[PDB]
């Protein structure tokens, strides 16, 4: 629902890392572990990053339509005592 | 605390409604009365700065996920071409 500056810390690590290693004398020199145990804590961490940024953008929306009702309401509200008001200086 | 506000969820859909209803009337003074919709927009109404916060946070959020995964999705990408000339 909510990912941790730790999963996050470990996406730049892992690109990042995934560079320095983009081009070194084996791929085995690379699997040894570090790098292979990162990635696999990174890769596990898109499920709830996806599952975390769907119900961001879910909210959000749910709260644009909210809002947009809100604003509708605080505004006929408006154009109706506007012109009751206006009646009654017409007279 | 998000909550209160998305408990509304309803009040807004249902005082919006009526209020439309209205619009489209010019009955104005009735519905401009009645204590139910006062009620209802006195309880409304207030959650405009709640509501106007909690867009931004979400507004924020989702916008760093987004980079965040666009970020795994390239080193993921990375990692893939890197890990291809392991097969042979």
């Amino acid at each position: 629902v909510d990912l941790s500056d730790e999963e996050k810390d470990s996406i730049y690590m892992f690109a990042s890392l995934v560079e320095k290693m983009k081009s070194r004398p084996l791929n085995e020199i690379l699997e040894d572990s570090k790098l292979q145990n990162l990635a696999q804590r990174v890769f596990a961490s898109k499920a709830r990053l996806n599952y975390a940024l769907n119900d961001k953008a879910q909210k959000y929306n749910t709260l644009i339509e909210m809002n947009g009702k809100i604003s509708e309401i605080m505004n006929i509200y408006d154009r109706l005592l506007e012109q009751q008001l206006q009646s009654i200086n017409l007279s | 605390k998000e909550a209160i506000v998305f408990s509304q969820k309803t009040t807004i859909d249902q005082l919006h409604n009526s209020l439309n209803a209205a619009s489209k009337t010019g009955n104005s003074n009735e519905v401009l009365q009645d204590p139910h919709i006062g009620d209802m927009y006195g309880s409304v109404t207030p959650l405009r700065p709640q509501v106007t916060r909690m867009l931004g946070k979400y507004a924020k959020e989702k916008e760093d996920m987004l980079s965040l995964r666009q970020v795994l999705a390239n080193a993921e990408r990375s990692y893939n071409q890197l890990m291809d000339r392991a097969a042979n």
